[PDB]
DNA sequence: ATCACAATCCCGGTGCCGAGGCCGCTCAATTGGTCGTAGACAGCTCTAGCACCGCTTAAACGCACGTACGGATTCCGTACGTGCGTTTAAGCGGTGCTAGAGCTGTCTACGACCAATTGAGCGGCCTCGGCACCGGG
DNA sequence: CCCGGTGCCGAGGCCGCTCAATTGGTCGTAGACAGCTCTAGCACCGCTTAAACGCACGTACGGAATCCGTACGTGCGTTTAAGCGGTGCTAGAGCTGTCTACGACCAATTGAGCGGCCTCGGCACCGGGATTGTGAT
């Protein structure tokens, strides 16, 4: 069995565009793309945890990793979406 | 209810949490909201790329997003251009003929 | 009936800046990669996807290098690119 | 030699794609040397990755890993 | 003003160390803009690293880590 | 009035500054610039002195490398005097925005 | 009886091992012969840079390696220049003036 | 508030190659940072190389391949030679 | 060519901080022995990579021809470079003060794990609808 | 470049199986925290040489202009080997099982590496002849 992000991309696409499908090569492109962003965020979070000597990885490590990686308005809006998700999840 | 459903995200919060455990810490803990924040970030970035690519495809009048459309959308937006410095197979080049020519 | 320099060049520029196809014959490039890897480890095999990926990467690399070289040449108030422009691009990029 | 397999029209086509109007006649040997060096680097890294896994077939993933190592990450081939 | 404090003789000395023999009259403002952009880029990460530790003092290590992030690793202030 | 020829004193300065290794900016103005830059990102900050010292080392090394690239660009165009356009070409070739 | 003495090195096998286990992923294990290799590698690299910088210092007839000698040794060899791409603090540059400027 | 550093072993190596040539505290800081950076690079590559092959143990094979991946030609040859010598000496005892 | 002349290199004394040595001691490398689990060694099968044949036929290739373009030459105009009298803002040095880093001793909230359930996620498959090459204006 | 014709393979929805995401009870443990101490960041003055700033001035330099010679681009006819297809064949990539051989955990313990204290010797700051490129003759 080979794991993939093929779902959660078809769903996001069918929600942003209720009428546009995606091919099989573009699916590989976006699998690799999501994998790369996840790798970068995970690495930065691990490095922050090692820097500040906190054994656990909290939401704050993710927040600072997003702020360091993503530039400008992208970072701001991504941080907003993450905080919205966390606030909804806690309740 | 699924953790993704409670978090209100389409991405797998549980699977992302497992991946964070198996790829991101020496010997330690991953907070439960860490997976929620990571999934929300991934969802946002993917949604932005998908919206831009779909806009390009609609401008080109086609019902499928292809690597050419992904390349057009990625290079078009400044923030996405700065975030993604990779090579896209079958993506081509953006036309730009210099004025001096 | 003939043409003059700069016409067919721009026509080809437009015709090749819009497509997505590969711009090297696949068999000669495959022979090249097999010969290059014939010294690191003898009796080696490859995969079709591996050689295709190597070709895509090399094409992207050379197109980017030619963009940088064209900028370097246009800097000197020129239209023709020469080895000095390539060497300048690769020295500034740190590739040497 | 198979480095000559990069024919003159191929180099001219890459140059046209890049936006080059005129091309000196000495450009071709320089581009052949450039391509040979780049291929040598990537192929060495991918062969080391393959040899680590006790293998005799260079798949696409080895090439993608080698390309990512140099800072030239490639999407959509593994 | 606080950006003219990087004076014309200072930019001239920085240029001379690079091997520059003649300097145009517009080089100074361009180099001031370049330096301001670079300093903003690195300090935007130094302050973020400091904030993540709930601190008010920007220790040298925050700057060194921020520099290593941008691919300009600096030797002699950490380790 | 010895009145050296224009150009023969610049080479001596080149030799002198490439032989020396100290810092080449007054410390107080660079400290003030760093404070003014970091003020807008977050108010009421405080700096270890080594923070500003490392920042100045980084800035000087960056500018020296950039000027070497600009000199190469200028010598390319059959010139002796570096120009803003050569700085721009250098910063464009190496990808720095 | 110490592990590094058993491997015949100067760098510590034990501390390097302990620092390795702090970097491997969850459930990661560090072979006791990985620390040996890493200690040998670090010793070799340090020995190379030290020999280069020492020679650069004896060129100037001094007894103290400083940042200047480290930069002169790093940028004076192609391998170390390619491997080390850092900013040695207080190292200056390598003195070199082009030929299109000299009268 | 103990702080650990690679200074003692750096000094031992320096006295091994240059017995009568010293080192400055600024150079000691430089070389502390150099050893730290190189070790971090090698360790990260070894970890990723173990991860790719679906392993969990970081063996000397992983370190050897990491050195071969981040060290230029002749440096790679000599470093791998030294590491192999050390490992076959250690396994002897 | 030959040479005055500012500037650079070349040695020399000096005293002043920093490198290198030396103890005290606390922390952490090291020894020894369970048990357990990841990983090496042996088999199996069938996927997919190497090899050979023949067509054909789209791309490379070698020669002919002429024109646009890069290189040398010439001429000034001016914008950088040199030197100097003068001022302004850095550089120490000492005193005064204290915000905030840094350690500690509690403890209380979060996260890893296990038994069990079950519900979402991949491999098949069965099609029809976006599409790519036509062919022409 | 801009609309049709057409036969298609590519994308997508339905289907059954499986494996990992979700409760739920422990439970050991890490970081929020309040407090205390004390360093080092910040502020203010005072002199004191020194780098900056503005100005006069004459030379090298960037930039436009003119002019030939030539070497890249364009066209044509003729190879020439790349691309398809078809069939053979087997070499090892990938999955399964088994058995063990190193690496983790725990307890006691002992030496190695930090922190502080101290001293002479190397690097720095400079005075005085030696000699060396410069610029006008």
């Amino acid at each position: 069995r080979k794991e993939s992000y093929s779902i959660y991309v078809y769903k996001v696409l069918k929600q942003v565009h209720p009428d546009t499908g995606i091919s099989s090569k573009a699916m590989g492109i976006m699998n690799s793309f999501v994998n790369d962003i996840f790798e970068r965020i995970a690495g930065e979070a691990s490095r922050l945890a090692h820097y500040n000597k906190r054994s656990t990885i909290t939401s704050r490590e993710i927040q600072t990793a997003v702020r360091l990686l993503l530039p400008g308005e992208l970072a701001k809006h991504a941080v907003s979406e993450g905080t919205k998700a966390v606030t909804k999840y806690t309740s | 209810v699924s953790r993704s459903q409670r978090a209100g995200l389409q991405f797998p919060v549980g699977r992302i949490h497992r991946h964070l455990k198996s790829r991101t810490t020496s010997h330690g803990r991953v907070g439960a909201t860490a997976a929620v924040y990571s999934a929300a970030i991934l969802e946002y970035l993917t949604a932005e790329v998908l919206e831009l690519a779909g806009n390009a495809s609609k401008d080109l009048k086609v019902k499928r997003i292809t690597p050419r459309h992904l390349q057009l959308a990625i290079r078009g937006d400044e923030e996405l251009d700065s975030l993604i410095k990779a090579t896209i197979a079958g993506g081509g080049v953006i036309p730009h003929i210099h004025k001096s020519l | 009936h003939r043409y003059r320099p700069g016409t067919v060049a721009l026509r080809e520029i437009r015709r090749y800046q819009k497509s997505t196809e590969l711009l090297i014959r696949k068999l000669p490039f495959q022979r090249l990669v097999r010969e290059i890897a014939q010294d690191f480890k003898t009796d080696l095999r490859f995969q079709s996807s591996a050689v295709m990926a190597l070709q895509e990467a090399s094409e992207a690399y050379l197109v980017g290098l030619f963009e940088d070289t064209n900028l370097c040449a246009i800097h000197a108030k020129r239209v023709t690119i020469m080895p000095k422009d390539i060497q300048l691009a690769r020295r500034i990029r740190g590739e040497r | 030699d198979n480095i000559q397999g990069i024919t003159k029209p191929a180099i001219r086509r890459l140059a046209r794609r890049g936006g080059v109007k005129r091309i000196s006649g000495l450009i071709y040997e320089e581009t052949r040397g450039v391509l040979k060096v780049f291929l040598e680097n990537v192929i060495r890294d991918a062969v080391t990755y393959t040899e680590h896994a006790k293998r005799k077939t260079v798949t696409a993933m080895d090439v993608v890993y080698a390309l990512k190592r140099q800072g030239r990450t490639l999407y959509g081939f593994g």
